[PDB]
């Protein structure tokens, strides 16, 4: 799933 | 997959200078590397997904213009940038609320952190600390936001979604708005889920207490009332991934402006739509991981504004009144006002 992330 | 497909060779023994000298046809690879290494490059190149290239046709400000004239559902993508005119600092520009926030909390390493979850439970007083400065109901929108609000009043904008959680899209008339990241419009008990509005919260947090459960047990610490501000490892909200599959096919312009675009799944939007679809990118830095059309670089109010008076119309009616000074670099970047990069 597309969480919220820090890339 | 183009791993299984390396392995397969590993148990054959085959040469990955014999794949690689058809997978890269004009290049052959310095002869002091490793097999394994030269093996890791044939996963590389296989399992690159298809990228969206910059178009050779759209490079100038009068594309952009001219773009901006012709298309009908554009969807703007802000980030905290085109809230900083407002009175809202950066994370990433110099002197963010982290060097005031680092002073008097050792343990807080990164601005990310405010809006980590076990961090916050741990002590969720730098937390609270930032929403005093940026809560809702004391700035006035930028003329960025005028500009998308004008451009939502014309039947133009498929939408804007924001990042931000200043909530000042609301202020300004974006109705097509999508918040990715929450906001302060509810806050709820991390315990038994006792909601509440926005208001209910407001008092304590301008006098620097934290916000408790009036419900649990008083002796309970983490009976904390937090905003339904989306935290890092959260799902984004439903309206984020519903508008997504309705505008991925729709639009036929992007704008990004006042972004670093660092944050998932928000950032791969300008990755998660057609690629002929053209990208214009309003930033005071530039974003080398993309590949936008073209790129106007300075603070997003003057070229906005040289925006808006070339528009004329409505457009003109909003900035603040000849063009505007840039450097232009061929053949599609230019340098505005407050462009910058900022590092030490
Ligand atoms: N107002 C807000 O909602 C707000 C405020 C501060 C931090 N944040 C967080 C920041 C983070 C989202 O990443 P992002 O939105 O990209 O913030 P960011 O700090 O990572 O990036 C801001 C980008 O905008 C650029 N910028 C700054 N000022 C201007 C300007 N005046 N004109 C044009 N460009 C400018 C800046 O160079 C940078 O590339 C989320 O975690 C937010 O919660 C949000
Ligand atoms: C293993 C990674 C990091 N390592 C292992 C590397 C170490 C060295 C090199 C490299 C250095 C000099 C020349 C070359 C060359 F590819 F041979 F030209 C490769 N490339 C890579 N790697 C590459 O991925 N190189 C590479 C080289 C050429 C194309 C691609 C690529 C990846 N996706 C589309 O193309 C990737
Ligand atoms: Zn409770």
């Amino acid at each position: 799933r597309h969480k919220k992330l820090l890339f | 997959g183009p791993y299984t497909f390396v392995q397969q060779h590993l148990m054959i023994g085959t040469d990955p200078r014999t794949i690689l000298k058809d997978l890269l046809p004009e290049t052959i690879p310095p002869p002091e590397l490793d097999d394994m290494t030269l093996w890791q490059i044939v996963i590389n190149i296989l399992s690159e997904p298809p990228k969206r290239k910059k178009r050779k046709d759209i490079n100038t400000i009068e594309d952009a213009v001219k773009l901006l004239q012709e298309c009908k559902k554009i969807i703007v993508l802000t980030g905290a940038g085109v809230s900083v005119s407002c009175g809202i600092p950066d994370f990433r520009s110099r002197d963010g609320i982290y060097a005031r926030l680092a002073v008097d909390f050792p343990d807080l390493p990164d601005p990310q952190a405010m809006f980590d979850i076990e961090y916050f439970r741990k002590d969720p007083r730098p937390f609270f600390k930032f929403a005093k400065e940026i809560y809702p109901g004391q700035f006035q929108p930028s003329l960025c936001h005028k500009f998308i609000a004008l451009s939502d009043k014309e039947g133009k904008l498929l939408r804007n979604y924001t990042q931000n959680i200043d909530t000042l899209e609301q202020v300004a008339g974006i109705q097509r708005i999508i918040q990715c990241h929450g906001s302060f419009a509810t806050a709820s008990c991390l315990i038994c889920k006792y909601k509440v509005d926005c208001e209910a919260v407001r008092g304590d947090i301008f006098n620097q207490v934290v916000p408790r459960c009036p419900r649990c047990p008083a002796d309970e610490p983490l009976a904390i009332m937090k905003p339904e501000i989306v935290f890092f490892g959260e799902n984004l909200p439903e309206q984020f991934h519903r508008a997504m599959k309705y505008d991925k096919d729709e639009v036929d312009l992007l704008i990004v402006i006042g972004s670093s675009l660092k944050v998932r799944p928000v950032a791969l939007i300008p990755s998660s739509i057609p690629h002929e679809v053209p990208q214009i990118l309003i930033n005071r830095e530039p974003l080398p991981h993309l590949h936008f059309d073209v790129e106007l670089l300075g603070d997003c109010d003057v070229i906005i504004n040289e925006l808006c008076h070339r528009l004329g119309g409505e457009y003109a009616k909003l900035c603040c009144n000849g063009g505007s000074q840039y450097l232009f670099l061929p053949p599609n970047r230019y340098i505005f006002h407050g462009a910058e990069v900022y590092s030490d």
